[PDB]
């Protein structure tokens, strides 16, 4: 049967796993793709926004945390505002208490400690939103991605989502040329990737596409849909 | 069925079981005798030891909670400790509030309030210890007995405890109201010597008296001359 | 500062009260009423330091009127006093005592007339006659003297009025006009204002 | 399936099952009855207890005294009166000392049926399993009699019996209660003549029911456990009375 | 069934199967621990196996000292022994701080018993599985022995044993004091390894045992140095 | 069978089978291994490389408690992250009440008990991290400490925690490390770490090396990246 | 070929193999049982209107309030379980209140929803409060107001997400009137031609015949504040159909 | 299976145990409200003298203040609790705002407490449904009605209770301005309904009116017997 050992957080299977903790990471794969990438200079996200109707508009999968940090949702949106609002109040704590930006990898360890609660107590659920977290401090750019499991991971690229595997197959292929990357070329290179998610019906529009930008020089920007179009346009069409 | 698991559940019949699973551990416990004799009260129990090796002065089955207030337990071991310790603490607050030794009537009613207070939650388990509570009040001699339940009654004399339903038939028989109490505690041990199942000797039973003096347990050598009757 | 008396008789309790609230020295209000309809037959008078007064007032007359929703019958007068004592009582250890002082007039049909007197410190004293306040320094004397404890209304609306009288004659402070009433067993009654012009 | 567990559900039909089902203990108990005259309102009991060695020692084991006017008598979990006995008698003591005068007979009821009505709507607690009687005098509506139930739900009546054989109790009353007629003396002897009924031992002992009455005498209300003497002396004026009847016949 | 499961449920025999589950973990662990009081002193002996070469044989050891003059050996689950060994040893030094005198042996059982039975009545916690034995020398009432199980129980023996061979080690401590001849150190000591031994019938070599030994004459609980056990082991080997 | 569901449950035979759930969480792990020599304790995690896109020198196994002590983590990763935070807190605790740097073998016992609580309460799962702790102060030594789900705590001269903690066991048997110097000891674990990968099952595996000794003056830390590559390089030599 | 076992369904704060979430899916279901609402924002304002469902001639219409006003900038059309809408339309108005008081400013409708929305994810035992209903809230909210940005409907679901929508229907209808919507809709139309292709819509959706009395009609204009048509304007503009 | 905690929702979107409540009330004695031009009349069937019990005691219809009056139908305990509460608040408003409490805001308190038992497991929805009728400042006359779960809505005439369907049907049927034109009209209006649902006659019945300013009064039992006469006399 195996139906027990399923019902809660606390309670291992006899085979060392805990099958809820499982079950939250399938949540991410329910949500639409977003691509993260990153060049010495600069790290971008992009993202595929769903619609639920015509008339309705896309859904914001891209968020920003603070100027230095910001972050794309994969998976429930209500759990991704409430770690987002925890990430926006200790960037806004640090800057208060210690006049920095907050590293950005400190500001993961924070976000991993808040998700591991739930885990171990019997009570909230797992939260179930997968988010890449994108920034640049001092030590540089930096791609780091939250699983709804507390680990967390620094990636060169990573996309988390539905048929996300298509666009790490493809940054994996053209993965050294992003470190040297032009931002235009990085950008570029990111929303090919997300093209390969795409159903081949499908194309990017400015309408499903969202690009944010965080750099040396720039605080974190989500170009969203008139300010897709430059990056948009120089890209090819499907292979 | 579901009725039996929970604490806080009437059973179709109005009947919490729980409570009387809980007097069945009494029933399982060790036998012990009550008698209110006219000058005084009897406490007996029976403390036979697994092995020789036990040392019998290290735990005693029948405790003073105050100087004349006496009880003896038949249930569960552990359980007892902890009514004793609120009990001897109870009385503590008696005397501090009115400066007066408390009544014994007045002790059971609150040692009983604690049981009933754990028997209400379903987190806690009910006590699985009944008491009997002897005292000397007012030239007075008193005998209760407090259940599980929270329910205390007042007994010229009882048996608690293995082969309790016998021991209070043998006692219906050889009860008089006038007995003094050098005869009660021959009665007694009568009393126990009914279930022993063994040869009973000073170390296998335990026995207390409460009179004008208050409450004492007969050390093994006084219980030896009485045993040898 | 502000005058309270009470005079009480064989079958009523008659009440009076000084209508003027003022501040440091302007006299804002010539027409306050200070008495308050805790049920049909029963009045609180208040007087005392500001805003004690009225907030504690009404929530004596507030929770005396939910023991006539709750329970059908009203408190007796006696009742009342013992549970506003109460409060005021329990509040004089607290951070926030009320200064106030109360007189507390009642017909309850069992007992007859009453008036019961509480100071800010929390005594309630039933009295035949009582008064609060620097001009009660004044009046009690006039009512000891001219008071039988079988003074019939008329007599006693004459008691009060020369009771009165002698606030304007000799207090410092100018109270013109004054509130009177008298409760029987047929309930709270309002009198005709004594006004000396 | 079951919607009889935890107290909070309602069944489909919407009943509360844990209150009825505690509501079937209260008849295993020993019968109480309560009757009001126009002198006196009177509580007699069976105690049920009847094993030889057993003690007196207390003024009476289900008939209690909650506040100067007013009495309670219980049916139902022993352990569980013992906690309701407690608070009635506090809340009365309290209601003393803020309005300085004796607890309104219907408010004390009132009072324990809402802690009654709590026990039922929160999940943790086992609604309480006891019914009482509530006998006393109130300035404002002179001698009452007061039934309570687990459900928190109380009621006056004129004379009632709750425990075991309540149902051909109330019948007998329903026949035999003369509305305005009936005096302390002649309720006493209906007492005796219901509880014999209900009661399955042929005699009753005397020593197996326990009365108790309420009078106001020179102003002040009097509750007083009827002694051994007085009771023996009720029972045999009513065995005699019944024998002449049956003599007659 | 399911009358077993939750602590808190009594058996329709009254029997709280939980807590007899208990010890039955203390035989879990293989070991067995013998405690003999003698005329002046009391000692406690329990097997030492050491599983790994790797595991250094100083860290593993059963025999805790609560305060300095009481000694305690704990058979049953490893962790909860050193649960329980904590709480004694903040229970001992709390009594000498509110009452100015070292806690006596009995009253240190008597309050660890009744942490027991706390855990005995309420739902949530699982008793702890381990017994501890606890030797002292007490000046009123000389050398002191006393145990405390799951249950809450606390008695105090002259001689007593725990652990997988429990029954057998009692039978043979039980003849050797219904032919008293008392006991000095030596008799104690031998008393105790004799009967381990025999029970497991490991002819022991100076490193598989542990023994502690309380003195009135030097009333400081010690643990005995392999070369000391060494000893009194040639000892009974010669005679 | 209902035994299994809980912590607070015991088996009928006596045994708290949740905790023993929790500790097959280790074996899904990757190996990692702690060796004492005399000089200080060596650490060692094979740290698979899921995936290409991951950073190079991130999802560290290895953390560093405090200044002088460093744990090495098997079993499941956010467990461990923060029950390293609980030992960085109780570190700092011992220096800001007790003045000193927390003597190692408290340290573990700290970190058992509060592994051990969640062991006895249902509300909360046993943690499913098993941990190695090891620090080298000149007062106190040489220290490696390991901590199972369970909360048992006891000190080995050589440890290994991990899916191949038996295969590593037997190698590690064989060293005398007693003897050897912490240098040595660097190529011998990375030697082990070597032997127990499976290359079939596990694709690519980044050696993680980390050290406390007085070679370090007592400071926990990562292998210097040339000693880490002549390690390596000793390593695969051997493997041949 | 039948498995219908479910199993995880059951319990909020349980991810079901699949990671669904099923208790707030079935949350969102309920909004079906409701009555439906149509809202379509139109450059001159975003018009709301609501089926009453009237039970019985007795109950007075005014009283059923399914259009309700949060501020003169900001209105609500709820379809749902009417209660909790209750608590829902209540966290709104304090809100848009407690922000005129802190920054003397009027709340834009993005904030308010983003508002409501807050209350409404706390359903998953998120804080540690006693008073925070741990189901789903079973209500779908459409907010139209005209702010900074112009007309503007946002549309809120019990999971807590909101998006703006030039036109959505809420409802027991709600599929088939979106359908109807998705065809009418043009950014261009003015509110005018939206009052009545809504109408159109709703007269389709509703079982009874549409008159005065059984639906509910509000505008938002950006001259003007939050307007109810009253029974003499409904009755010209269905007349009008 | 989606029947036992009131926080889990039904495949479906049902919440089961609110509904379940709500047959509760139906059990209940029937209870008719009509909302007359210049008075509002409550009435509430009685179930049974019992011979031996004093009917003082058993009162359905209350007053919560003077402005406003509450008849329910349900478990009566839950009954008492809530009549309180709500007397509590209509006093602590006149405390707040020194204004009488208007019969909306009544009802409105009403409905948020028992709300806040359907909202939390732990709690059981309070099984009465009640008609609360008072005099607004401007005078209108106003009847609301309240349910377990929560929501209120006026109604010109309701029944609530066991056979408030039948009645409803009559009372629309015989409802109109023309019956509301007279205050007795008003009163025979909802005798002459509850007599289609009460097995008994007059003796069962027990009706209140609250007129524009006057306190709420309990009919005589005499000036019911009158009623019913002239209505009967009127078949």
């Amino acid at each position: 049967f195996r139906n027990q050992y399923d019902n809660d957080v606390t309670v291992w299977s006899p085979q060392g796993r805990i099958h809820q903790i499982e079950y939250a990471m399938e949540a991410v794969k329910q949500g639409s793709a977003t691509v993260g990438l990153k060049s010495k200079t600069h790290a971008v996200l992009v993202a595929l926004k769903r619609a639920q109707s015509e008339l309705a508009a896309h859904q914001k999968k891209i968020l920003h945390v603070d100027n230095h940090i910001g972050i794309s949702i994969a998976g429930l949106t209500a759990d991704a505002r409430l770690l987002c609002n925890f990430m926006r109040q200790e960037c806004l704590d640090s800057r208060f208490v210690f006049d920095r930006p907050l590293p950005v990898s400190r500001l993961v360890s924070l976000i991993g400690s808040k998700t591991q609660i739930p885990t171990q107590r019997y009570g909230r659920r797992p939260y179930g939103v997968g988010l890449l977290i994108a920034g640049y401090d001092d030590m540089g750019p930096h791609i780091f991605q939250t699983c709804p499991s507390a680990n967390y991971f620094d990636c060169r690229a990573m996309s988390i989502g539905a048929r996300s595997q298509s666009a790490r197959t493809y940054l994996e292929r053209h993965m050294s040329e992003f470190m040297e990357c032009n931002l235009n070329e990085l950008v570029k290179h990111g929303l090919r990737a997300l093209r390969e998610t795409l159903p081949a019906e499908q194309d990017l529009t400015t309408k499903n596409v969202s690009i944010g930008i965080v750099g040396k020089d720039l605080e974190f920007t989500i170009y969203d849909d008139d300010d897709v179009s430059p990056f948009l346009e120089g890209l090819e069409e499907r292979p | 069925r579901g009725y039996s698991f929970s604490l806080t559940t009437f059973s179709p019949s109005g009947k919490l079981v729980q409570i009387e699973y809980a007097l069945a551990a009494v029933a399982g416990g060790a036998p012990s005798v009550g008698i209110k004799a006219a000058n005084g009260v009897v406490l007996a129990t029976e403390k036979k030891q697994k092995s020789i090796l036990y040392d019998e002065r290290s735990v005693h089955k029948v405790e003073p909670i105050t100087k004349h207030i006496g009880l003896v337990y038949s249930g569960m071991g552990p359980d007892y400790r902890v009514l004793v310790h609120r009990a001897r603490k109870l009385a503590q607050q008696y005397y501090l509030v009115y400066q007066e030794p408390i009544p014994t009537a007045q002790l059971v009613q609150r040692v009983a309030s604690v049981m009933q207070e754990y028997t209400q939650s379903g987190g806690v388990r009910p006590f699985g210890v009944s008491l009997l509570i002897c005292g000397w009040n007012e030239g007075r001699p008193y005998l209760f007995q407090s259940d599980p339940s929270g329910a205390y009654f007042a007994w010229k004399a009882t048996a608690m405890g293995k082969n309790y339903v016998n021991g209070k038939t043998f006692l219906e028989k050889r009860y008089n109201e006038d007995l003094e109490l050098e005869d009660a505690i021959h009665t007694a041990i009568l009393t126990l010597k009914e279930s022993f199942e063994g040869q009973m000797t000073e170390d296998n039973i335990e026995v207390g008296i409460c009179n004008e003096a208050g409450f004492r347990r007969l050390t093994p050598t006084e219980v030896k001359d009485y045993l040898a009757a | 500062m502000e005058y309270l008396i009470g005079i009480q008789g064989p079958d009523y309790v008659l009440v009076a009260s000084d209508r003027v609230a003022a501040s440091n020295i302007v006299q804002m209000k010539d027409d306050h009423d200070k008495m308050f309809k805790m049920s049909e037959k029963i009045l609180l008078l208040c007087v005392g330091e500001a805003g004690d007064t009225v907030q504690f007032a009404e929530y004596i007359q507030k929770n005396v009127q939910l023991y006539k929703m709750r329970n059908g019958y009203e408190l007796s007068p006696t009742a009342a006093a013992n549970f506003t004592r109460r409060n005021l009582a329990d509040c004089l250890r607290s951070r926030t005592p009320y200064h106030v002082n109360l007189l507390l007039a009642g017909y309850d049909e069992h007992e007859g007339p009453a008036l019961y007197y509480m100071d800010y410190l929390a005594a309630l004293a039933k009295a035949p006659f009582a008064a609060h306040g620097y001009g009660a320094f004044l009046t009690l004397s006039i009512l000891d003297r001219y008071y039988t404890p079988t003074i019939s209304r008329e007599r006693a609306v004459e008691l009060l009025r020369k009771c009165l009288e002698e606030l304007q004659k000799r207090f410092i402070l100018n109270l013109p006009t004054f509130s009177v009433r008298i409760i029987d067993k047929n309930g709270i009654h309002d009198l005709d204002n004594i006004s000396f012009p | 399936r079951r919607y009889d567990s935890r107290t909070t559900i309602f069944s489909p039909e919407g009943r509360l099952y844990q209150v009825e089902y505690a509501m079937e203990a209260i008849g295993h108990a020993g019968t109480c009855l309560g009757i009001l005259a126009n002198d006196g309102v009177l509580l007699a009991a069976e105690r049920r207890n009847i094993h030889k060695l057993l003690d007196e020692v207390f003024f009476s084991e289900k008939i209690y005294k909650l506040n100067e006017d007013m009495a309670c008598s219980v049916a139902g979990i022993t352990s569980d009166a013992n906690v309701l006995t407690n608070e009635l008698r506090l809340i009365a003591q309290r209601y003393l000392l803020q309005y300085q005068e004796p607890i309104p007979c219907e408010q004390l009821v009132t009072a324990l049926c809402d802690i009654k009505q709590a026990y039922t709507q929160f999940g943790g607690k086992r609604p309480f399993g006891v019914s009482l009687l509530y006998i006393g005098w109130d300035k404002h509506y002179g001698f009452q009699l007061y039934q309570s139930d687990p459900s928190g739900n109380y009621g006056g009546w004129k004379a009632t019996c709750i425990g075991n054989n309540s149902a051909a109790a109330v019948s007998m009353l329903k026949q035999d209660y003369k509305e305005g007629e009936m005096t302390l003396k002649s309720a006493l002897a209906l007492a005796i003549k219901v509880l014999n009924k209900t009661m399955d031992v042929s005699k009753l002992s005397a020593e197996k029911v326990e009365i108790a009455t309420l009078t106001r005498e020179n102003g002040k209300t009097v509750i007083r456990v009827l002694k051994q003497k007085e009771v023996e002396q009720l029972i045999k004026k009513h065995e005699e009375e019944e024998a002449k009847a049956e003599r007659e016949k | 069934a399911g009358f077993d499961r939750h602590i808190t449920i009594f058996s329709p025999e009254g029997r709280l199967y939980q807590v007899e589950y208990a010890f039955k973990a203390i035989n879990q662990g293989g070991l067995t621990s013998v405690a003999v009081r003698g005329k002046d002193c009391a000692v406690i002996v329990t097997q030492k196996k050491v599983p790994d070469k790797l595991l250094d044989s100083s860290t593993v050891t059963h025999l805790f000292k609560i305060t300095e003059n009481i000694g305690c050996v704990m058979t049953g689950m490893t962790a909860d022994s050193r649960s329980q060994v904590q709480r004694a040893r903040y229970e001992a030094a709390n009594w000498k701080y509110k009452y100015g005198y070292e806690i006596p042996v009995d009253m240190l059982c008597k309050r660890i018993a009744d942490i027991s039975q706390v855990y005995t009545q309420n739902a949530e916690m699982r008793p702890l599985g381990c017994c501890m034995i606890l030797i002292g020398i007490d000046e009123e009432q000389g050398p002191q022995v006393y145990k405390c199980d799951p249950a809450g129980y606390y008695c105090g023996f002259k001689a007593t044993a725990a652990g997988v061979k429990q029954t057998e080690s009692t039978s043979f401590l039980e003849k050797k004091v219904k032919k008293k001849f008392d006991w000095t150190f030596e008799q104690t000591v031998e008393t105790a390894i004799t009967c381990l031994s025999t029970v497991l019938s490991i002819d022991f070599k100076p490193s598989e045992i542990e023994v502690g030994v309380v003195t009135v004459e030097n009333p400081k609980f010690r643990i005995l140095t392999e070369a000391e056990i060494d000893a009194h082991l040639v000892a009974l080997a010669e005679r | 069978t209902g035994y299994d569901l809980s912590a607070s449950t015991f088996s009928p035979d006596g045994r708290v089978f949740q905790v023993e759930y929790a500790m097959k969480a280790v074996e899904n792990s990757s190996t990692a291994i702690g060796i004492r020599c005399k000089d200080g304790v060596v650490f060692g995690v094979e740290k698979l490389v899921l995936s290409k896109l991951y950073e190079e020198g991130s999802n560290k196994r290895l953390f560093n408690v405090d200044r002088h002590v460093g744990m090495a983590v098997a079993g499941l990763l956010a467990d461990a992250r923060s029950l390293a935070d609980i030992a960085r807190e109780e570190a700092s605790n011992f220096r800001s009440n007790f003045g000193y740097n927390i003597p190692l073998k408290h340290l573990a016992d700290r970190v058992a008990m509060y592994v051990h609580a969640y062991t006895l309460y249902s509300a909360v799962r046993p943690f499913g991290c098993s941990f190695m702790l090891g620090s080298y102060s000149v007062n106190d030594g040489a220290q490696l400490y390991m901590i199972d789900p369970s909360g048992v705590s006891y000190g080995y001269w050589g440890c290994a925690i991990g899916k191949a903690r038996q295969a590593a066991k037997t190698e590690i048997e064989k060293l005398q490390m007693k003897e050897m110097t912490c240098r040595d000891i660097v190529k011998e674990v990375a030697k082990i770490i070597y032997i127990v990968h499976d290359e079939v099952k596990d694709k690519a595996f980044e050696l993680e090396l980390s050290w406390v000794g007085e070679l370090t003056n007592g400071r926990h830390e990562i292998v210097p990246k040339d000693i880490r590559e002549e390690a390596e390089k000793y390593a695969k030599e051997s493997l041949k | 070929m039948f498995l219908t076992r479910s199993e995880y369904d059951r319990g909020v704060n349980t991810f079901s193999p699949e990671g669904r979430l099923f208790q707030v899916e079935y949350a969102i279901e309920a909004i079906k049982l409701g009555s439906t609402a149509i809202g379509i924002q139109t450059s001159e304002g975003v018009c709301l209107a609501v089926e009453k469902r009237i039970t019985s001639p007795l109950m007075e219409p005014s009283s059923i309030e399914k259009i309700v006003e949060i501020d003169a900038h900001i209105g609500c059309a709820m379809s749902g379980l009417i209660a909790d809408a209750k608590t829902l339309i209540d966290k709104a108005r304090v809100e848009t209140q407690n922000h005129w008081f802190t920054y003397n400013e009027t709340m834009t409708v993005e904030s308010v929803t983003q508002a409501v929305s807050n209350l409404a994810l706390q359903f998953g035992e998120e804080d540690a409060d006693p008073g925070a209903m741990s189901r789903p809230f079973g209500v779908a909210l459409l907010f139209g107001g005209v702010d900074e940005k112009g007309p503007q409907l946002f549309h809120m679901d019990p999971s807590g997400t909101f998006v703006q929508c030039d036109a959505r229907a809420i409802g027991s209808a709600s599929e088939g009137a979106q359908s109807s919507l998705q065809e009418v809709y043009h950014k261009s139309m003015t509110l005018k031609e939206a009052i009545k292709s809504s109408l159109i819509i709703l007269k389709q959706v509703m079982e009874e015949k549409l008159n005065a009395t059984n639906i509910e009609l509000a505008t938002v204009q950006p001259g003007q504040n939050f307007h109810m048509f009253t029974k003499e304007e409904l009755e010209e503009v269905i007349k009008d159909i | 299976s989606y029947d036992r905690a009131i926080t889990v929702f039904s495949p479906d979107g049902h919440l089961f145990q609110v509904e379940y409540a709500q047959e509760a009330v139906k059990k209940g004695s029937t209870a008719v409200g009509v909302r007359g031009r210049d008075i509002v009349v409550l009435g509430v069937e009685k179930k049974s003298v019992a011979k031996l019990q004093d009917e003082r005691t058993v009162r359905k219809i209350c007053a919560l203040d003077d402005n406003v009056c509450m008849a329910f139908a349900g478990l009566t305990a839950d009954a008492r609790i809530v009549i309180n509460r709500a007397r509590v608040e209509c006093q602590s408003h006149r405390l707040t705002v020194e204004d009488p409490v208007t019969v909306e805001y009544i009802t409105r308190y009403i409905a948020s407490l028992k709300q806040r038992y359907t909202q939390s497991n732990g709690r059981r929805p309070f099984g009465i449904s009640a008609l609360i009728v008072g005099f607004d400042f401007d005078g209108t006359p106003r009847l609301y009605q309240t349910d377990p779960s929560g929501t209120y809505h006026a109604w010109k005439a309701n029944a609530i209770g066991r056979g408030a369907k039948s009645v409803r049907e009559f009372l629309e049927k015989n409802y109109t301005d023309e019956a509301i034109e007279t205050d007795d009209l008003t009163i025979k209006l909802v005798i002459k309904a509850l007599l289609e649902v009460v097995q008994s006659g007059g003796k069962n019945i027990e009706l209140a009116v609250m007129r524009r300013d006057q306190s709420l009064k309990i009919l005589n039992p005499e000036e019911i017997e009158k009623y019913v006469a002239e209505i009967e006399k009127e078949k």
